[PDB]
DNA sequence: GAATTCGAGCTCGCAACAATGAGCACAT
DNA sequence: ACACTGCGAGCTCGAATTC
C-alpha cells in the first residue's frame, strides 16, 4: 500500500507475485482540494521541456525566470520548485540571477536553496518554515530526487 | 446599544495596487469604497472617529490623524487617487503607528484596526509576533479584508487579537464586507453643543458647518439632533392588542386606552416611535 | 365574480389573471391542466389539448377534482363544450398499458373488451409477436404509439420503480451540497407523481438547473441511467455535473465518443451522443461490442438532453435501438419549425413542466435581460445592387452593410469601456473574416481545431484584456461559453426562433442585455420579427434603436466613400 | 422534391516517434 | 531487421431556406 502507485499492473509484473484485488481509490472531498496545471509552452509561444538539449538556449531558462517571478506574486506562504538535478538547479539560478529575473523574485518571496549537505539545509529548512509562518513568505528550491522530496 | 469606537483604517499601498479584476485602479476601487464606508460609519455611530493609514515601500505614512471629522477623510481620500504606490509594504510599522495613539484611548471605548490588503509579503524589520501579544494586551480588536489569497499572518493576527479575516469574492463581496463593518460591538464625555450658527462656547472660535471637534480648546462639538436619532431604542414603545373611529387619524393602547386603525398601527411602531395618546 | 380569474374559451383557452389574490393557488392549478401559450406579465394564456389532460389525471387529480375546480375559479360558467371534452380524454386513460419485462414489449389491459376492439386495426397486426397481453415487436413502437393515439388509447410509461426486483440496484445518492431552487422541486414532484417514475419533458432554461434536475432524477429513480447529448462537448459537462452532485466514482461513470471509452460494458451511467447510438454506417470494433452490449440491457431513465433534435430522421431512431422503462427529456428552447414538437409528445410522452421565464428572473435565478432591436439603415451604394438581383447574392449585402460594421464597432467599444465580456455571434461565415479582422479580434470560425477553439475560449473567460470573441454558428447548443454580459447577434440563420433562445441562453447565464443587428429595409427585418415571436411569449420585450447614442463622433471605420467602394467591389466579387 | 451552407460526430489513413545525474537505516 | 499521438480527408446527418 501507498499513495501514488502510479500503473498497478507493473507492480505484479516486476515484483513475481499475482495480487487478487489490485484496487485503486480516490479520496472525496468538500471542495476541489487540489488544482493540478500542466504549464507547457512560454508566455511567447516558446516550449519549456528540460530536454537535453532544450538547456543551454535562453529561451527556456528565461520562460522558467518568466514563471517562477509570475508565480511568487499570487501564491500566499511558500512555494516548493522541485528541480531535476544539482547541476542543474545551479546552471538555472545563477543564470537568472545575471539577467534581471532573480532580482525581481527577492522582492516577492525570499529563496532558500536546499544544498546537499545537512548542516546548511536544516538552517535553510528552519528559516523557511519561519518565513512561511510570518509576512513575507518563501521559496524552498531544491532537487527531485533529494532528502527534502522524501522526508519533509 | 453600542459603544464608543476609535476605528483605524489601514490602505495597502504596494506594487499589487496597480493591478487589474476591479475598477480600473485596484488602488481605485478601495479607494472609492471608502468613501462610502466613511459616510455610513459616522451616520450610524455618531460619536466615533476615523484615522486612515497607508503603507508604501517598508514605511507607513499617516494619512489622516484620528478625529471624528466626517469631511476630512473622504476630502483626502480624493487626493490620493494619482499615488505612487511603489514597494512593498510592511504590517510591523503600520500596526505600531495605530499603536502609539490607539494605545491611550480610554478603556470605555472599542478600539480597532481594519487592514485593507493587497499585497501578500509584509517586508518588516522586526518579529510580527510579539505585537499579536502586545495588541492583544492593550485590546484593540485587529480585523483584515484581503485580497486575492489568505495569508498565515492575516488569519493568526485576527483570530487572537479578536478581529475577522475575510477574502474578496469580487466586488459586490468587498462592498459586503465592509458593510459588516459599521455595526458597533454591544464613562462620561464632555462634548460642546454648537448653537447659533457652528460657534464653540467654550473658546467662542466660529468654524465651519461641521459636527467635528475643536481646534482652539479641544472640545468635541456635536449636534443634539445628530444624537436624537439613537434615541426611542432604549425605551421602545410596547406593541398593542388588537381584537372606525380612531384616535390617531380620527377616521388599542394599554396606556393611554385610545384605539388605533391598522394603518395607525403600523404607523406608531415602524417610524413615528411614540403613542400620539400618550404624550397627551 | 370579481374573484375567480379565469375565462374558460368554448373551443379552449383560459386566460389567467397575474394580479389576483388567488392567482397562486390557481397557477398552481393551470400548470397541472393546461400548457402555456403567452405570459405576459398582467394576463397569461393557457389552452387545454388532449395530451395535457392525459398528464393531469396522471398526477392524482381525477376527472372530478378538475371539472369541480373549473367551476370555483371560472369568472363565467364552463360553457359544456369543455364538460364533454374532459370528460372524453379523462375516462380513457387507464385502459391499455405498454410494459417491458426482460426484453420484451408487451401492450397490457386490464379490461378484456377494448383488446377485442383494439386488435381489429390492420396497421396493429403487423406490430405483433383481469390481465390481456399481447407481444409487440420492439422495432415497430414507434408507428405502435401513433395508432393507439389515433384511436384516443394513449400508451403510458409509468415505471414502477419502488419494487420491480430485475434491475441491479445502484448505489447513486444525491450528497447534501446541492440544495435545489423550488422551481426544480416542483418540476420533480409532477414527474414522480405517485411514487412511480413518468417518462415527461421538462423545459428549463440553460442557465438554471437543467441538468441538477437530470441528475436529481438519476439519484431518486436509482436505476441505470443513461444520459445523452448533442455533442462530445456537452459529455464533458454531463460527466462533470455527475461527479459534482451526485458522489460517483471514475470506475462507473463512462463515455461512449470514440476518444475516451472508459470501459462502457458493465457501467451504472452510461453517457454518451447522438449520431454514436444512431451512425447507420459501418461501425469501428471498439464501438461494435458496445453496441452489442447496450442493445440487451433494460435500462432506467434514459436521460434525452436537447429534446428538440429528436424529431430529425436519424436521431428518433435511438428510442427504439435503447430500451428504457421511463424517458425524462431536459431541454431549454421547445420550438422547431417543420412542425414536428406535437410529434414529440408520442416518442417520450407528454410535456410535463415549463418554467415561468418571468417569474425566474423577478426571483433572481435569471438575468434581468435588456433585448435590444437595433436596426441600421442601408447604405445608398449597397441598396443599388440589393433590388437588382434575388438569386442569393442580397444575403451577403445585408451582411456587409458599411452601416451595420459601425453599429457593431461603435457598440464594441461602448461595452469595452464598461469592461464587459463581449460575444459577436455571427453567421455567414465570409463576414466573419472581414468583421473580426478589420477590428482585430478572435474568432472561432468553426474549422479552426479543437486546439485553438480551447485556448480562444479559455483566454476570453480568466483575462481582463481580450473582451471580444466573434463565434459562427458554434455556440448554437449547450457548450460552454463563459458567462458573457453583451451579445451583439449579426445576421444568424433564417427564421429560426430556436436559435435566438439559445443565443439568449448565454447572456442569462440592467444585469446583461443582448442586440440584435439588422440591416432596416431588406429581407431581415421581416426575419427579425419572426425570431422574437417565442421571446415575446415568454415576455421579453424588445426596443428599438434607430439611432445610437452618439455615432458619429469617435473613429468609427468606413467614414468616407472611397473605403466604402472598396467593400462593394470585394462582396460583389464572390458570385 | 432536390439541392445549398455550415455545422456536427465517426472512421481512418498519414506522418513519424525519443530517455541525461549524485550519498546513513538495518544484522554478529 | 521501424516507427506514438494529433489532424485533416470522406461520409452521413440536421436546420432552415432557395430553386
Ligand atoms: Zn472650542
Ligand atoms: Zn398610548
Ligand atoms: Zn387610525
Amino acid at each position: 500500500t501507498s499513495g501514488t502507485l502510479s500503473p498497478l499492473d507493473i507492480y505484479p509484473k516486476i515484483l513475481d507475485f499475482h495480487p487478487v484485488t489490485m484496487a485503486t481509490f480516490t479520496m472525496t472531498l468538500a471542495r476541489v482540494c487540489l488544482c493540478p496545471m500542466i504549464i507547457g509552452r512560454g508566455n511567447d509561444q516558446v516550449a519549456i521541456s528540460s530536454k537535453f538539449e532544450t538547456r543551454e538556449d535562453i529561451a527556456v531558462i528565461r520562460n522558467y525566470g518568466n514563471l517562477l517571478l509570475e508565480m511568487s506574486a499570487v501564491v500566499p506562504d511558500g512555494i516548493v520548485a522541485f528541480f531535476t538535478s544539482y547541476q542543474y538547479m545551479e546552471s538555472t539560478v545563477a543564470s537568472w540571477y545575471e539577467q534581471g529575473i532573480l532580482e525581481n523574485i527577492q522582492r516577492n518571496k525570499l529563496l532558500f536553496i536546499e544544498t546537499q549537505d545537512g548542516a546548511e539545509t536544516s538552517v535553510a529548512l528552519e528559516k523557511y518554515q519561519e518565513a512561511c509562518e510570518n509576512g513575507r513568505g518563501a521559496i524552498l528550491l531544491s532537487v527531485a530526487r533529494g532528502k527534502v522530496s522524501e522526508g519533509i | 446599544l453600542g459603544m464608543m469606537r476609535h476605528l483605524y483604517v489601514v490602505v495597502d499601498g504596494s506594487r499589487t495596487m496597480e493591478d487589474q479584476d476591479l475598477k480600473p485602479n485596484r488602488l481605485t476601487c478601495t479607494l472609492k469604497l471608502l468613501e462610502y464606508f466613511v459616510e455610513e460609519y459616522f451616520d450610524q455611530n455618531p460619536i466615533s472617529q476615523i484615522g486612515i493609514i497607508v503603507t508604501k515601500s517598508k514605511r507607513a505614512e499617516k494619512l489622516t490623524e484620528l478625529s471624528g471629522n466626517p469631511r476630512k477623510h473622504i476630502t483626502s481620500l480624493k487626493k490620493a487617487v494619482d499615488m505612487t504606490c511603489h514597494g512593498e509594504p510592511s504590517l510591523y510599522n503600520s500596526l505600531s503607528i495605530a499603536m502609539q495613539t490607539l494605545k491611550h484611548m480610554p478603556g470605555h471605548t472599542s478600539r480597532e484596526v481594519l487592514i485593507i490588503f493587497s499585497s501578500l509579503t509584509t517586508c518588516d524589520p522586526s518579529n510580527i509576533y510579539d505585537l499579536i501579544k502586545t495588541l492583544k494586551a492593550a485590546k484593540i480588536r485587529v480585523s483584515v479584508i484581503g485580497l486575492s489569497a489568505e495569508v498565515r499572518v492575516c488569519t493568526v493576527l485576527a483570530r487572537e487579537t479578536g478581529g475577522t479575516y475575510h477574502v474578496i469574492l469580487d466586488e459586490s463581496h468587498y462592498k459586503e464586507l465592509l458593510t459588516h463593518h459599521v455595526s458597533p460591538p454591544p464613562g462620561n464625555t464632555e462634548p460642546g453643543l454648537t448653537l447659533g450658527g457652528y460657534f464653540c462656547p467654550q473658546c467662542r472660535a466660529k468654524y465651519c458647518e461641521l459636527p467635528v471637534e475643536c481646534k482652539i480648546c479641544g472640545l468635541t462639538l456635536v449636534s443634539a439632533p445628530h444624537l436624537a436619532r439613537s434615541y426611542h431604542h432604549l425605551f421602545p414603545l410596547d406593541a398593542f392588542q388588537e381584537i372606525r373611529f380612531c384616535y390617531g387619524c380620527q377616521g388599542v393602547c394599554a396606556v393611554c386606552q385610545n384605539v388605533f386603525c391598522v394603518d395607525c398601527d403600523v404607523f406608531v411602531h415602524d417610524s413615528l416611535h411614540c403613542c400620539p395618546g400618550c404624550i397627551h | 365574480h370579481t374573484s375567480r380569474p379565469l375565462w374558460v374559451a368554448p373551443d379552449g383557452h383560459i386566460f389567467l389573471e397575474a394580479f389576483s389574490p388567488v392567482y397562486k393557488y390557481a397557477q398552481d392549478f393551470l400548470v397541472a391542466i393546461a400548457e402555456p401559450v403567452c405570459r405576459p406579465t398582467h394576463v397569461h394564456e393557457y389552452k387545454l389539448t388532449a395530451y395535457s389532460l392525459y398528464a393531469a389525471v396522471s398526477v392524482g387529480l381525477q376527472t372530478s377534482d378538475i371539472t369541480e375546480y373549473l367551476r370555483k375559479l371560472s369568472k363565467t360558467g364552463v360553457p359544456d363544450g369543455i364538460m364533454q371534452f374532459i370528460k372524453l380524454c379523462t375516462v380513457s386513460y387507464g385502459k391499455v398499458k405498454l410494459v417491458l419485462k426482460h426484453n420484451r414489449y408487451f401492450v397490457e389491459s386490464c379490461h378484456p373488451d377494448v383488446i377485442q376492439h383494439l386488435l381489429q386495426d390492420p396497421v396493429i397486426r403487423e406490430c405483433r409477436l383481469q390481465t390481456v397481453s399481447f407481444e409487440v415487436k420492439q422495432e415497430m413502437i414507434e408507428e405502435l404509439q401513433k395508432r393507439c393515439i389515433h384511436l384516443e388509447y394513449p400508451l403510458l410509461a409509468e415505471y414502477d420503480f419502488r419494487n420491480d426486483s430485475v434491475n441491479p440496484d445502484i448505489n447513486i445518492d444525491l450528497k447534501p451540497t446541492a440544495v435545489l431552487r423550488p422551481y426544480q422541486e416542483k418540476s420533480l414532484r409532477k414527474m414522480f407523481g405517485n411514487g412511480r417514475a413518468r417518462s415527461g419533458v421538462i423545459v428549463l432554461p440553460c442557465g438554471a438547473g437543467k441538468s441538477l434536475v437530470g441528475v436529481t432524477a438519476a439519484c431518486t429513480v436509482r436505476k441505470r441511467c443513461l444520459v445523452l447529448g448533442n455533442s462530445a462537448v456537452s459529455v464533458e459537462q454531463w460527466k462533470a455535473q455527475f461527479k459534482m452532485w451526485s458522489t460517483i466514482d471514475d470506475s462507473q461513470i463512462c463515455r461512449f465518443t470514440s476518444d475516451a471509452k472508459d470501459k462502457p460494458i458493465g457501467c451504472s451511467v452510461a453517457i454518451s451522443t447522438y449520431s454514436m447510438l444512431g451512425h447507420t454506417t459501418k461501425r469501428s470494433w471498439e464501438a461494435e461490442r458496445v453496441m452489442e452490449w447496450l442493445k440487451t440491457q433494460e435500462w432506467g431513465l434514459m436521460i434525452l438532453d436537447e429534446v428538440h433534435t429528436i424529431p430529425a430522421k436519424m436521431f428518433r431512431r435511438v428510442l427504439t435501438i435503447v430500451q428504457a422503462h421511463c424517458k425524462l427529456g431536459l431541454t431549454a428552447t421547445l420550438v422547431r419549425e417543420d412542425d414536428k414538437i406535437v410529434d414529440l409528445n408520442f416518442l417520450i410522452g407528454p410535456k410535463l413542466y415549463e418554467a415561468n421565464w418571468m417569474e425566474l428572473q423577478n426571483n433572481g435565478y435569471i438575468a434581468k435581460v435588456q433585448c435590444a432591436e437595433v436596426w441600421c439603415p442601408m447604405s445608398p451604394e449597397f441598396y443599388r445592387e440589393y433590388v437588382a438581383i434575388k438569386t442569393k447574392k442580397r444575403i451577403l449585402l445585408y451582411t456587409m452593410n458599411p452601416n451595420k460594421f459601425r453599429a457593431c464597432q461603435f457598440l464594441i467599444k461602448f461595452h469595452e469601456r464598461r469592461n464587459d465580456k463581449i460575444i459577436v455571434f455571427a453567421d455567414n461565415v465570409f463576414a466573419l473574416k472581414e468583421y473580426a479582422i478589420r477590428l482585430n479580434k478572435p474568432y472561432i470560425y468553426g474549422p479552426t481545431s479543437q486546439g485553438e477553439r480551447m485556448q480562444i475560449l479559455q483566454n476570453f473567460k480568466h483575462n481582463p484584456k481580450i473582451n471580444t470573441i466573434f463565434i459562427s454558428k458554434v455556440g448554437d447548443t449547450s457548450f460552454d461559453l463563459p458567462e458573457a454580459n453583451v451579445l451583439i447577434q449579426i445576421s444568424s440563420h433564417g427564421g429560426s426562433r430556436r436559435q435566438e433562445a439559445q443565443r439568449l441562453g448565454r447572456v442569462l447565464r440592467y444585469n446583461a442585455f443582448f442586440y440584435s443587428l439588422v440591416s432596416q429595409d431588406t429581407q431581415e427585418m421581416a426575419y427579425s420579427t419572426k425570431r422574437q415571436r417565442f421571446l415575446v411569449d415568454q415576455g421579453y420585450s424588445f426596443k428599438v434603436i434607430t439611432k445610437l447614442a452618439g455615432m458619429e463622433e469617435e473613429d468609427l471605420a468606413f467614414s468616407t466613400k472611397e473605403e466604402q467602394q472598396q467593400l462593394l467591389q470585394k462582396v460583389l466579387a464572390a458570385t
